[PDB]
């Protein structure tokens, strides 16, 4: 729900200010988008084993955590290690076509996301849909009527 | 969908399926960007040189230029997804004085216009950032809200829950925990006018509209912001002119870096930083290999003059490699270098 | 007056609030505009703080 | 021959940067092969001949 | 039947009278299609050190084993794959070696 | 707070996908008891360095520590290495009995 101004001025600045003392940090770059996303990439020197760098980055994020707003804390901050763009993409389709894309996405998320992480050699998995969530769509007219 | 239709009907014998994704993009992630993967058939069913991916991409982008509304680029994957386009660079402007946002964009525009006056040295010098876009600006009158008796926290949570959504708690559907969201109806958050359609309850049982104590206007602003090393930055791409080395463009780039307004510094990121950090070590490595080879040869033989007879045979083998490379139209890449190495060996 | 009132007033009127978007997902068919919304911004001057 | 080939191929492995990896790959894959081939030609072939 | 308010005359207005409750998604900003037909892919990222041929055959076996636990009409396609390329390249290299 | 089914579905099913970023990994198994205690054991292959695995488990559970509700923040989890044999047990007694 926030623009670039809010996400930069409430999320990015605290993390940038509380991220000193990391060894063998070559450079960094932070991007803030109008949709409400903040992405910070820290690139280290060649040949450095990545696990200790990841754990140090996570430790600094843990130190900076309490200063962030409540909503971003509830959503969840993610720290990982980047890799190649895409290795392979598997799509799920249905010939019947009687039902919408949300059903396919929720099925793939609920019954396949956990299983794919099991095989060794997969850094992370991103999904091209949304998992089922129960939505309450308001109507202002009833709110007017019943106060 | 027009891309999908064109690919499936004018390229039936070359492409097998098209996977079209909307809302991901590569330069941004908003609602105005999209990508599409295209896979070809089996290689056994595509004879000739007119069915290669290179022979497909330029036909696609030539036939797609007729649309004057959108910007569509069709290409094929780089050999390594991490780094590429060595002849290019990733020059960056950094703010070192806390000037603001308009000043940085104005400096970038000045640099772009002033670099546009060197067409024989710089080619395709373009930014990879999105220009400023309009947005809505709504101001709540604190004094009026206090006078009417509506708390500011209530107004903020009402607006946020209505037009931004809100995560409340979790529940179990079929043995799994799933989230619960609260949001206004789609047909009630499209236009500015229905800003006045929301009512807020006051202390003394009175409903007041938003427009009673609010104002709004339009303002231009950036939708994607970039910071380098903790300071605001604007990244600019570019390419070297054909027939000219990047080192020749480096002195030009620093000469252009020298005449910018105060408080605007420069930096290099990405492959440009790697190129600067690597330094000039290839000639020194060649010299040390030359010396080691001389010493080893003089060790194998006895006299100091005999090794020269073997040592000065290099150009005879080198001439063939360059002749073949010029005849075919090759490029000086790693395979060519190791070919020279094994031939001299 | 009391210091608690001062702290409450400072907390309430120096906060950043998200206001959502115009024409966000899921959209209604036949829409031609899509822009962000600005609600509030933290103070940036001593006179503004006064 | 073995020492000359080692002297001409080994120093490429010492290149730094991202290109250093794909250079050391080739340098090792030729140096090891040459070192083994010289030894094999020294030991095995005379008996077979 | 989530109780919201009773007013003064015992109206008993529930959540379904003031809003519509359904089961959708948290976000709607990404939509994918495969020759026009709706679909939902799965982006996979490789680790720093991992096999190409391996770690993929296990995926195939797992998908085959989970095939019975699928509704009718549900199938999988591969709009992006690299394994055949490495296979043919290795085959060509060994062919020219022999 | 959570009964058998709720604590069954809210902890292990959510932290299931968190366990991805550790190589040489075999499995994980979770138990939940009526007293209010949950225990999840993670097993790797014989030869991985234990400390890096433990710290990786911690920084990867930090992925969904915010994702789970606030109830998991307050209680406080304990993650550590676990053996299977008591090294030695020393008891203390009072002959006085007072």
């Amino acid at each position: 729900g926030a623009d670039a101004k809010t996400v930069q001025d409430t999320v990015t600045q605290v993390i940038e200010q509380n991220m000193n003392g990391i060894d063998n940090l070559m450079y960094m770059s932070s991007n803030s988008d109008s949709t409400g996303t903040v992405q910070i990439t820290l690139t280290f020197e060649s040949g450095t084993d990545a696990d200790i760098a990841q754990v140090q980055v996570q430790n600094k994020l843990q130190l900076a955590m309490p200063l962030l707003p409540q909503e971003v804390q509830q959503q969840g901050v993610s720290v990982e290690k980047s890799s190649s763009s895409f290795l392979m993409v598997v799509g799920v389709i249905n010939t019947d076509g009687t039902m919408t894309q949300e059903d396919i996405s929720d099925y793939v998320a609920a019954n396949m996301k956990d299983a794919i992480s099991r095989t060794s050699g997969v850094g992370d998995v991103q999904l091209f849909g949304s998992q089922y969530a129960m939505r309450i769509w308001m109507n202002p007219n009833e709110l007017n009527k019943f106060q | 969908n027009e891309v999908t239709h064109y690919y499936l009907t004018k390229e039936k014998n070359n492409v097998e399926s098209v996977f079209a994704v909307n809302g991901f993009g590569f330069a941004g992630r908003g609602q105005n960007t999209g990508i599409a993967f295209v896979s070809l058939k089996d290689w056994a069913d595509r004879p000739g040189e007119e069915n290669k991916v290179e022979a497909i991409t330029m036909r696609a982008t030539r036939a797609f230029s007729q649309i004057k509304d959108a910007m569509v680029f069709a290409f094929n994957l780089p050999a390594i997804v991490e780094l590429g386009t060595a002849t290019g660079f990733d020059f960056e402007l950094i703010d070192q004085a806390g000037l603001g946002h308009e000043k940085l964009t104005q400096a970038r525009n000045q640099l772009l216009a002033e670099a546009a006056k060197h067409p024989d040295m710089l080619t395709s010098v373009r930014p990879n950032g999105l220009e400023d876009t309009p947005q809505f600006k709504i101001d709540i009158d604190q004094e009026k809200a206090q006078a009417l008796g509506v708390s500011i926290n209530d107004i903020n949570t009402t607006l946020g829950a209505a037009w931004g959504g809100s995560y409340v708690n979790d529940f179990i559907d079929r043995g799994r925990v799933k989230k619960v969201y609260v949001m206004s109806e789609a047909k009630y958050r499209m236009l500015p006018d229905d800003i006045g359609d929301w009512y807020v309850r006051a202390a003394d049982g009175q409903m007041v509209p938003f427009s009673a104590f609010s104002s709004s206007r339009w303002e231009y602003g950036s939708p994607r912001l970039e910071r380098y090393n903790g300071l605001p930055s604007m990244e600019i791409l570019g390419q070297a002119a054909p027939g000219k080395s990047t080192g020749e463009a480096m002195e030009l780039m620093e000469q252009l870096a020298s005449k910018l307004p105060t408080g605007v510094g420069y930096d290099w990121t990405g492959m440009s930083y790697q190129e600067r950090l690597s330094g000039n070590q290839a000639p020194s490595l060649y010299a040390i290999s030359l010396i080691v080879v001389f010493l080893c040869l003089a060790a194998l033989y006895e006299s100091w003059s005999i090794p020269f007879s073997v040592m000065l045979v290099v150009p005879l083998g080198v001439i063939g490699a360059l002749l073949a490379a010029t005849f075919r139209g090759l490029t000086n890449d790693v395979y060519f270098q190791v070919g020279l190495l094994t031939t001299i060996g | 007056l009391t210091p608690v009132d001062v702290i409450t007033a400072i907390k309430a009127q120096n906060a950043q609030v998200a206001a959502g978007q115009l024409g966000g997902t899921p959209p209604v068919k036949g829409q031609q505009l899509n822009a962000s919304i600005i609600a509030q911004t933290r103070l940036t001057s001593t006179e503004e703080f006064g | 021959i073995a020492m000359v080939l080692s002297a001409v191929f080994v120093p490429m492995a010492f290149f730094g940067g991202s290109t250093g990896a794909i250079y050391r790959q080739f340098s090792i894959t030729i140096v090891s092969a040459m070192a083994l081939s010289v030894l094999v030609a020294l030991i095995l072939t005379p008996a077979l001949c | 039947k989530i109780l919201l308010k009773v007013n003064q005359d015992g109206s008993r207005v529930l959540l379904r009278d003031v809003a519509k409750i359904e089961l959708g998604g948290e976000n709607y900003d990404i939509i994918a299609e495969f020759n026009g037909q709706p679909a939902s892919g799965l982006g996979i990222k490789l680790a720093t050190g991992a096999n190409a041929l391996d770690t993929a055959a296990a995926i195939r076996a797992e998908l085959a084993k989970m095939e019975p636990f699928f509704p009718s009409g549900l199938k999988i396609v591969y709009p992006y794959d690299t394994t055949p390329f490495v296979k043919i390249s290795i085959h060509e290299v060994v062919k020219t070696l022999v």
